[PDB]
């Protein structure tokens, strides 16, 4: 299941280490890929590229690790993400761009935030860059890639869910996303709450399903529900627009429905135009 | 990324069995018309820059509010981004034409584009108009009857239109 | 088993359209959609209790603890809460056992659906629903009617649709009519 | 009323079906237990006169203030003592009715319904009835499964008062 | 909706007096005759569909006006309704048998039944004939004793006939 | 009933709006297709007796084993033969109404509705009538549009029975 | 599942009440009948293969046309005969399940759950299974209380198929 | 809703095989000790009110922070809720004791309890302490050797303890 989830093809690793480290062409590719991963697929204009770093990069004086750090600490990166977002959101973006994953638990935010508060941002990026994870998955000669999709390293299951919150498509950039300018994985991270996977748009209608548990039914039924034979299936929906009496209200929401009624409820929801995000047993 | 052959193989793998005679004939039809496919993609790629440039001039002549101050194709940085995105759509459509399948077009390029533009604020309908300008330009360039050995090509031209249409509809 | 025998609808305030701003006689709309604080949720629950059962009969034993907890955790819609009140055993003892099907159609329509019977023919028309399908299934279809979904959406407590210069159903309809008073002295 | 027979009938009426073997089995069990149930009911009703007076004196002993400090809520007057006798007699009569009906139906319809609402308005402390019912549960004079049925209903009332 | 035990208890509650010895022995007699009551309801419910169908076959021919065009049983839909109502009456009568009293028959049915049919335009007299034909069918099927230890169950048959008669007189 | 005209009226009434040009176009189509249907109805009524006789013999031949078994649900006796004739006539009589109404309304109102319970209780196999009506379906004597529209209604009924 | 035990539990749960004496009496009746029920179930499963084989031959004799007439619904091939054996085995297995459950719950949940819909879509005739169940009802070889309860459940299935 | 009998039937239905002699033997053992089961249920339900009340007093004596101002069982509305939930758990455990299996307990009062209490702020550990207090009280009242016929009841006592423990483990 590749196309719907969004992982079109992320199925190899681009090193630059070679006898021909320049390789006369391959270095161009490596530079592009670093820009795509570190700057979050931002469209960097030609004039503002970090020419000084690339100089040392071909010369061999700096490794790919040093190149990634140079971009990460350069003001090019800072203007896009660091200066303009909530600090916790910046921590999330750092995890996405440098270590190719999402925060697995609240302790990650605790540690990185404390670094930022005392040592400064430069030290925060340093910690990501030289963390054991970066040193192992990548190797100072391998451009960072989104390894969060693969589960081989050893990670909390929630990680998979969480990475799909940050990656909202191949085309998407974190400077320009549906929920941008505010924390995307903050309220959930404190409560260790799982997230339903929101597939990115693909030649069909899209309705980004925000999931604030402030006003939603619980994940479980927490009762007998209607009491009819069979368990209680929780159905989510986003784009409810047709029946606006005061204005529909809470256009994106979930309903806990007993099994026997699901069919009926389904058609009602389809009538309003909302595309059901998920139907999970509760 | 799936191409035509790969698409047939993947369906056959889902159902197990063994490649049926009908599927064999379909692929043989694909290969016997392959020279046409390659010629079309070569023509479109050779004039990529002028296709994008001409379509861009037309778009900004037809919808001036985009380039007026405060619009999304203003400030010379967003203009660069807009030209980039037009060229990228053309590039992935060219990929699709060579492949013979639209899987590549929807798997990377159109995968997430809708929400990207929705968040940016860029008018999706105008982007669709621009893609359609490119559609007419490229199909005319490929269907130019002079310059190559003549022959039937209308099916391939309709296929090119189909790819451009898919992109334009998904953005809008 | 049978397409419910067709009934002829009569002109009524609820059937009519009217471009009126709310009056002081407006029924008042208890909507759980806003997901108000627990204290206001108590009022909403009380109004549903006041509607399905009458103000007169809503005592401690009548109160279902489960229902009180139900509508507090943003659970099944107020409509389903109404249905739970309706099919509860205390309701069946208080209303269903004390009336015939023909009067039951009227009582349930006045309280659950909130509109009076269109005519005697409609009372007959849904009596069989009670019989063949069962009282539980009758109230199921009563609150699953298209009319109901338009009248009170999902999270709106049922109310008398518009008693414009009209006696309120609660104050015109007893728990049971004098016909059953033959079993009383 | 919540009588075993009627409960089975209503369960079948909810599904609009002729009485299935499950309901018939249930009513058969009711008939099989009815011999002990009716003997227990006879025993309680033919000893009722002693029981009611004994319970009245028991509550007078457990709560001396209810016999002395003035107030309509108390049995400080002979009229209040009559009220006390009347109400404890109500409870005993209801328990016998429930014993013969085979379920809690009778006491639920004639006593427990809205019991809390009125015992606070007239300021009759439920603890008084609790103690009286405990006396009746100790002096009922039944034995065996007859006794278990009667004590179950008595304790149903006790828990309802609380 | 009451049962035998509840009926005697309700009268005793109206009087406000502890259950008398006479009432106790009456209910003991009712329990003594419980097994026969259970047998009868079991036997009638196992053959319910056949009972009603067989009686209906005869009813429509013996009263041809109903199935001639313009009559109340004419058309497929109204014929279905007549069968449905016959079965409804049978179901509530079976309820009554198990209860031991006709309370259920008069509470949720037979309370205004005549008026409902009279407004509908159904001839009440024909309905009475149908109920009586059903009554004969039911008394016969319950009173065909074989396969079980015999007894004098004539009392049960008489009370069942009484229920059917009560319905027939209430509708006409 | 479910007449095209009536259905348009109902669709407009549930919205509460005056008849728009959509509904008027629909009723115009009904009138335009009501020339052939009325011709077909005239044809089938004028030869009704002969065609019902033929259908009756067709079902007698297709099902002689029911034609010989004695009982209430059979035509073996002369009284049953009379009943069979009248019911075959009923099907033709309803088909003419269906043709004139230009819809399936008569089908649902005079039959179809509760076909299952009738075919379960009296157990009169629909196949009997189905074979008779297939005889009619070929021998009706309509042509072109009249024939195809009549055939459409007939096969709707046949597939609805099963 | 509509097991008597679970039925009583659900009846108490919808009212949010502790299990009263009436529910306990019902469950006691269940356990009283369970001794005979389990004896009957053991008897049926001890003769399971013999019973299914005999029922298969019974329907082959009662409906010989089913063993010759072409059609997927008919057993004119070894696979079709296997299907007949499989279905009568389903019926017997459901009967044993209902015997141990003490109620009709299993029969309603794993059978009699659109049996009409399925037999109609396939066009298989209910009469087949009715006669098979009749053979099983006569050849079960039980006596006493066990016999009456087992035959009652088989007859429940028979009348449900119609 | 699955009791012991239903559980055995469901497993056998999954396999598609008639109940083995071993399964029959197990359910026969269940029914031969059924009077013990229903006696325990009767004793628990007869003292339900006192069980919950005494356990509540003990919980608030052991953990005064709950009833101090600010604590989650303060303001008399939350106190009512706390008593309600304690008795709810007792009620579902009683259901489970009658049924013989924990399916009802795990489906209708334990399924989502942890998440709801976590979100509410209710301390789950304290709730576990409360349910264990109830466990000891109910175990003692059911196991009292005086007042009923002597016998062995240890298996049933272990089962009721297991169900209380299941609830305690899920809420905390
Ligand atoms: C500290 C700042 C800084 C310096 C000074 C620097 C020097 C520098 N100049 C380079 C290339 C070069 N530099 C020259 C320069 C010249 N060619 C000529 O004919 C002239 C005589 C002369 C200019 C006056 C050329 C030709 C190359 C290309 C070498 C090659 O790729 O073959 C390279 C090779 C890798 C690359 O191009 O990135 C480095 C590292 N890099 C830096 O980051
Ligand atoms: C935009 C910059 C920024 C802010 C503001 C921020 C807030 C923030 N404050 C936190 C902790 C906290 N913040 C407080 C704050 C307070 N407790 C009190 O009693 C007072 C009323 C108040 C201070 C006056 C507390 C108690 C915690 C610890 C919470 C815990 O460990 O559970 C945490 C939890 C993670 C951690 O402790 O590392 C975050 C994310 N994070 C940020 O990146
Ligand atoms: C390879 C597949 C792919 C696509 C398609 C893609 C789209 C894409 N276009 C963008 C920007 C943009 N896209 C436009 C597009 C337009 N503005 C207009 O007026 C026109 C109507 C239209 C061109 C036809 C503009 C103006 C921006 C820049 C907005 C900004 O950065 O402020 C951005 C992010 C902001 C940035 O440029 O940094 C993305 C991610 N990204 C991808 O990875
Ligand atoms: C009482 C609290 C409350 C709020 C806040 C509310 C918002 C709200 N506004 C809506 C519609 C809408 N709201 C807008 C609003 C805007 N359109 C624009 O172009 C602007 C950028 C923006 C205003 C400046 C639009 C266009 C729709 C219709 C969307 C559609 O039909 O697709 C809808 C969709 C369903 C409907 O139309 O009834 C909701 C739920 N509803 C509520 O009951
Ligand atoms: C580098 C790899 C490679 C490519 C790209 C390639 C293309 C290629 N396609 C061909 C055929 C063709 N070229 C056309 C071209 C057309 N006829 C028309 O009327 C249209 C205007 C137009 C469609 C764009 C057609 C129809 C054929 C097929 C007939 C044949 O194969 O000779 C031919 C032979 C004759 C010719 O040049 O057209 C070549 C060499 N061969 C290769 O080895
Ligand atoms: C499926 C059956 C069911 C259960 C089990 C259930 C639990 C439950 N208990 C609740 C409340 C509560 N529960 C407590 C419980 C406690 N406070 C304490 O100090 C104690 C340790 C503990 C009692 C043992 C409190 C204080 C609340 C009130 C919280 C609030 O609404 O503000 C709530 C919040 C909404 C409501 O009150 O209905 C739920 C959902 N709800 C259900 O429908
Ligand atoms: C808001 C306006 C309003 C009024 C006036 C009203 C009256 C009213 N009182 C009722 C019951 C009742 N009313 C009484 C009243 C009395 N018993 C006595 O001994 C006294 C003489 C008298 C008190 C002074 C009783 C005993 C019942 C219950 C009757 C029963 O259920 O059997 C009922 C029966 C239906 C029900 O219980 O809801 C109604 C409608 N209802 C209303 O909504
Ligand atoms: C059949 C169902 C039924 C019940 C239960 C019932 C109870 C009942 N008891 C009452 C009062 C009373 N009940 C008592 C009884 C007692 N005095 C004592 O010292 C003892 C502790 C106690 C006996 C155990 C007293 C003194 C009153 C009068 C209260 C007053 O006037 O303030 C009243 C108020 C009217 C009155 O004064 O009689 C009612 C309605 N009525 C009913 O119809
Ligand atoms: C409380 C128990 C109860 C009863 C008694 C009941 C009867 C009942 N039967 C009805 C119809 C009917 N009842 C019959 C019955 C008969 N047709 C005949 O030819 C015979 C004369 C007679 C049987 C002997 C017929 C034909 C109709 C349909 C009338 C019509 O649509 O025109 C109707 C009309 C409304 C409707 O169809 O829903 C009612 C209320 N419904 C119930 O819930
Ligand atoms: C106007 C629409 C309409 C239809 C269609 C209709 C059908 C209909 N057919 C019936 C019976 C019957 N149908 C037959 C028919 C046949 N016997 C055979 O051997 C043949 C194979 C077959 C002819 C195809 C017989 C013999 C009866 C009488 C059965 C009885 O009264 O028990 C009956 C029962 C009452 C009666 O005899 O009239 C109805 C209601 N009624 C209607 O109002
Ligand atoms: C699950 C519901 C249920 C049924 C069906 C049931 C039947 C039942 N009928 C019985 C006997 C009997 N049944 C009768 C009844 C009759 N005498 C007659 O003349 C009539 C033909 C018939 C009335 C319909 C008699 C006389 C006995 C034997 C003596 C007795 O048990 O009272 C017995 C006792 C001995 C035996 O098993 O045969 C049972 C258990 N018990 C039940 O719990
Ligand atoms: C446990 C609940 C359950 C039931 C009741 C059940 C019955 C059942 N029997 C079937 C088929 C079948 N059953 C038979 C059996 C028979 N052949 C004969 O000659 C006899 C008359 C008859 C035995 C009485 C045949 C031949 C088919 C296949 C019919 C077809 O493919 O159209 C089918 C259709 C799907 C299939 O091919 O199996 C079902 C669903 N299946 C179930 O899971
Ligand atoms: C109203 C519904 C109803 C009840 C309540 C009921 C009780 C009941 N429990 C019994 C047995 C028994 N009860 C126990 C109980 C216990 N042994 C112990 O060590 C524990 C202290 C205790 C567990 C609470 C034992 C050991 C037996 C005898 C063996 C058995 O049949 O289970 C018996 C048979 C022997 C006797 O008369 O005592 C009955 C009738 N029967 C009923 O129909």
């Amino acid at each position: 299941a590749a196309s719907r989830l969004g992982t079109s093809a992320f199925s190899d690793a681009p090193p630059v280490e070679l006898r021909a480290n320049w390789s006369e062409e391959d270095l161009e590719t490596v530079i592009r890929a670093v820009y795509r991963q570190v700057l979050g697929n931002d469209y960097v204009m030609a004039s503002e590229r970090l020419v000084s770093a690339e100089s040392l990069l071909r010369n061999g004086k700096i490794t790919v690790r040093e190149f990634v750090r140079a971009v990460a600490k350069s003001e090019l990166y800072k203007e896009k993400f660091l200066y303009g977002n909530f600090q916790t959101r910046v921590i999330e973006l750092n995890y996405k761009h440098l270590l190719g994953r999402a925060p697995y638990d609240e302790s990650e935010v605790i540690f990185h935030l404390d670094l930022y508060e005392n040592e400064g941002f430069d030290a925060d990026i340093d910690s990501y860059i030289d963390s054991p994870e970066y040193t192992n998955s990548f190797g100072d000669w391998v451009v960072p890639y989104y390894r969060g999709f693969n589960t081989q390293p050893g990670q909390k299951t929630v990680g998979f869910n969480r990475i799909f919150r940050l990656y909202r498509g191949y085309a998407n950039s974190d400077r320009a996303q549906a929920e941008g300018s505010m924390s995307r994985l903050a309220r959930d991270l404190a409560t260790n709450r799982a997230n339903t996977v929101v597939p990115p748009s693909n030649s069909d209608t899209a309705f980004a399903y925000y999931t604030p548990s402030a006003d939603v039914p619980p994940r479980a039924c927490l009762g007998g529900s209607f009491g009819e034979s069979g368990r209680v299936y929780r159905i989510e929906v986003a784009g409810i627009r047709q029946p606006g009496y005061p204005g529909v209200r809470r256009s994106s929401t979930a309903f806990l429905v007993p099994y026997e009624q699901l069919s009926a409820k389904m058609q009602q929801l389809q009538r309003t135009g909302a595309r059901i995000i998920s139907v999970n047993p509760a | 990324m799936l191409d035509a052959f790969a698409k047939v193989v993947a369906q056959a793998d889902a159902r197990g069995e063994f490649l049926t005679n009908a599927q064999f004939d379909a692929l043989s039809n694909l290969v016997k018309e392959g020279n046409k496919r390659l010629d079309a993609v070569n023509r479109i790629t050779s004039n990529a820059s002028t296709i994008v440039a001409n379509a861009a001039r037309a778009l900004f002549a037809e919808q001036p509010q985009l380039i007026q101050p405060g619009g999304n194709a203003y400030t010379n940085r967003r203009m660069a981004a807009c030209l980039r995105d037009m060229e990228i759509i053309l590039r992935y459509v060219t990929y699709a034409i060579l492949a013979g399948d639209s899987s590549v077009l929807d798997d990377r390029c159109l995968n997430g584009l809708r929400e990207t533009y929705q968040a940016l604020g860029t008018p999706g309908s105008s982007v669709a108009v621009a893609i359609q300008k490119m559609k007419d330009a490229a199909i005319a360039i490929a269907n130019d009857p002079n310059g190559i050995t003549p022959g039937d090509c209308s099916a391939l031209m309709s296929e090119i239109a189909g790819y451009f249409d898919r992109a334009a509809a998904a953005v809008a | 088993t049978i397409p419910l025998l067709s009934y002829a609808p009569s002109s009524q305030n609820q059937r009519v359209a009217g471009y009126e701003v709310p009056n002081e006689e407006t029924p008042w709309r208890y909507s759980l959609e806003d997901a108000v604080d627990q204290s206001d949720i108590d009022e909403l629950i009380w109004a549903a209790y006041r509607q399905v059962f009458s103000e007169h009969v809503v005592l401690k034993s009548t109160r279902q603890p489960h229902l009180e907890s139900q509508l507090a955790n943003r659970a099944i819609s107020v409509r389903d809460f109404i249905r739970g009140l309706a099919k509860s055993e205390t309701f069946r003892r208080l209303v269903v056992e004390t009336n015939s099907n023909y009067r039951l159609v009227e009582i349930a329509l006045k309280r659950l659906l909130g509109r009076a019977p269109y005519n005697k023919q409609e009372e007959l028309a849904w009596s069989i629903r009670i019989a063949t399908d069962g009282w539980q299934k009758f109230v199921d279809t009563l609150v699953d009617s298209d009319e109901y979904t338009q009248n009170f959406g999902d999270n709106t407590v049922p109310y008398q649709r518009r008693r414009y210069k009209d006696r309120p159903f609660n104050l015109v309809t007893p728990r049971y009519s004098d016909y059953w008073r033959d079993k009383l002295e | 009323m919540k009588t075993p027979i009627t409960e089975a009938i209503a369960a079948a009426d909810t599904q609009g079906r002729f009485l299935s073997n499950t309901e018939l089995q249930a009513v058969d069990g009711r008939f099989k237990r009815a011999v002990a149930s009716m003997e227990a009911a006879r025993a309680l009703t033919n000893n009722a006169q002693s029981l009611i007076d004994g319970a009245a004196q028991a509550v007078y002993q457990k709560f001396p203030y209810t016999t002395t400090m003035q107030g309509s809520q108390y049995a400080s007057t002979p009229e209040g003592k009559a009220k006390c006798a009347r109400d404890i007699g109500y409870y005993l009569r209801m328990v016998t009715y429930c014993l013969v009906a085979g379920g809690t139906g009778p006491m639920d319809e004639y006593l427990i319904a809205g019991l809390s609402e009125i015992n606070s308005t007239f300021d009759l402390s439920p603890s008084w009835y609790i103690e009286a019912l405990k006396y009746i549960k100790a002096n009922h004079g039944l034995t065996g499964q007859a006794a278990v049925e009667a004590n179950a209903y008595i304790d149903y009332a006790i828990n309802a008062l609380s």
